[PDB]
């Protein structure tokens, strides 16, 4: 379980918009770990790995 | 996953 640290606006290419304080489930990462594939209430798609952090 | 790198954190 993760929480979003900052807003991120989707730039297409299967990226997902997230809002600060939103909850996220993490499915995995790309090859260099810079991108994270996540699921939120709004869908599923890629977000920056350091825009999120574990919670609990 | 996007081939570009993501924005740096604010």
């Amino acid at each position: 379980l993760f929480v979003a640290l900052y807003d991120f606006v989707a730039s297409g290419d299967n990226t997902l918009s997230i809002t600060k304080g939103e909850k996220l489930r993490v499915l995995g990462y790309n090859h260099n770990g810079e991108w994270c594939e996540a699921q939120t209430k709004n869908g599923q798609g890629w977000v920056p790995s350091n825009y999120i952090t574990p919670v609990n | 996953a996007p081939t570009y790198s993501p924005p740096l954190p604010p």
